[PDB]
RNA sequence: GGCGAAGGCGAAAACUUAGGCCAUUACUGACGCUUAGGCUUGAAAGUGUGGGGAGCAAAUAGGAUUAGAUACCCUAGUAGUCCACACCGUAAACGAUAGAUACUAGCUGUCGGGGCGAUCCCCUCGGUAGUGAAGUUAACACAUUAAGUAUCUCGCCUGGGUAGUACAUUCGCAAGAAUGAAACUCAAACGGAAUUGACGGGGACCCGCACAAGUGGUGGAGCAUGUUGCUUAAUUCGAC
């Protein structure tokens, strides 16, 4: 029911998640990998990532959306697909933004593994 | 970050962006010393000099 | 390892003129004796034009097109609990894999006879049975399912 | 890259404050170097009192792998890491190179002061690096910022395991710090450098029925034959 939006794409190392949301800041609809059938260890791969925003996408389509923001977040290897999977899926994509957490040097962050 | 005409001319230079921003991040997820810090610093300056010159 | 090796030519059969029917006589070979196997094949194409009358040219090329898979699974282990990576298949290949099944399904079936045997399997393969026809499914389910471990492989 | 004597110092401002470099037709006129004892500073961990606690995380609990795992991994998690006043005075507190001074090829950078002056580059005096001969070194290597040629002073060393342990002493509430042996034992040592191999679950490259692609085989039954074990008078001896 709007034409213009922002829809986010957040790529944990281990997991990805792709949520629509309207101008104002609310959301509208999200998926992820974990909503579809794979789980586990699986789920962090880029085709994951290529299908969840291709359904996100698809579900968007028939709610009416046009030329729409898009704020990729988080380091991974799978915000790529995504991107790759919105241009394909037949989307008025306009702008590209990057919307990372990057701190600046001051809480102290986990352990190395090892 | 925010740059983006047409279709892809944008693209092939956000990947750019992106990989700096990798690289910056992700000496804030580990914890390790201050004199490694300094370590791994002056050794990536040095990666600097071998081949951009 | 090694580097790639030659490749022999086969001569088409001077009967039925089909290359594939040579294959086909060629794997089903046993103990290197082509007088029996010749007649073990050509006994089931007229079996094939008795019963079901229509060309056995026809239906072989209808089963060997049904039955020829379109990707493969090849195995590749990084570490315990080995995942496979479904790969593509050359089309030489894809003809060897479906004969290969085609005989090897056929030579394990009730109805003693070998001549039998054999036809009805190339008539449920021509059909979309569940004789090879479920095999091929089988391994294209699995094919296509770690999907995303093909796209990003070697 | 800059500064500090060392530890260390990196968001912004104010006050206080330390030392350093260049030029001096100025001044005192040997007032200079070193330093036993002494005094001051001295990473982090730790301790006493009062606050603070977002994140992280010894100890601890649970879930994983393993035969075991009280470890590596994962989820929680206190002391602590932070601040105010004291105490502790140890580190690979490393340039593994004490301080002060005179002299000894050169080349390439970079930083500051000065003259010249659009920067760049000219050069002078300094600080910080690389390459490099005579010279030194057992070799690696150092080489004008010396491990070179020499002097002055201080501290320290005299085989290794015993052992930085014991006693005594001083300091500290505290864990400990400083100083610091001997009895016994070995002919060598968690000695140094370098050389050739071998090895690496270290890299780079290259071959083979090695893997991969198939075919047909053994381990399932009977039989032949050989071997091990047992047995008897020997079950001749060898091959493992």
């Amino acid at each position: 029911n709007v034409s213009s939006g922002i829809i986010h794409v957040s790529c944990s190392p281990n997991n990805t998640i792709v949520s629509a949301s309207d101008p104002g800041g609310n959301v509208l609809c999200w998926a992820s990998s974990g909503t579809m059938g794979f789980k586990g260890s699986r789920k962090k791969t880029p085709y994951s990532a290529g299908i969840a925003a291709d359904k996100v996408a698809k579900t968007v389509k028939e709610m009416g959306m046009a030329t729409v923001k898009l704020f990729v977040k988080g380091t991974g290897r799978g915000k790529d697909t995504a991107i790759r999977s919105f241009a394909n899926a037949g989307l008025s994509i306009t702008e590209i933004n990057e919307k990372t957490p990057i701190p600046h040097n001051g809480c102290k962050p986990p352990k190395r593994p090892r | 970050e925010v740059k983006n005409d047409d279709l892809e001319l944008a693209l092939k230079k956000f990947k750019r962006v992106s990989l700096e921003i990798r690289r910056l991040a992700q000496r804030h997820e580990y914890h390790l010393r201050k004199g490694m810090r300094l370590r791994e610093k002056r050794k990536i300056a040095q990666k600097k000099r071998r081949k951009f010159r | 390892r090694k580097n790639r090796a030659p490749k022999r030519t086969v001569l088409p059969d001077p009967v039925f003129n089909n290359t594939l029917v040579t294959r086909i006589i060629n794997v089903i070979m046993e103990d290197g004796k082509k007088g029996l196997a010749q007649r073990i094949l050509y006994g089931a194409f007229d079996l094939i034009e008795q019963r079901t009358k229509e060309k056995p040219l026809t239906v072989f090329e209808r089963a060997v097109g049904n039955v020829m898979p379109r990707l493969e699974l090849r195995v590749r282990r990084i570490a315990g609990s080995n995942y496979q990576v479904p790969t593509e298949v050359p089309q030489d290949r894809k003809i060897a894999l479906a004969l290969r099944w085609i005989a090897m399904f056929a030579r394990k079936r009730h109805e003693k006879t070998m001549l039998e045997k054999i036809a009805n399997e190339i008539i449920d393969a021509s059909n979309n049975t569940g004789a090879a026809i479920k095999k091929k499914d089988d391994t294209h389910k699995m094919a296509e399912a770690n999907k995303a471990f093909a796209h990003m492989r070697w």
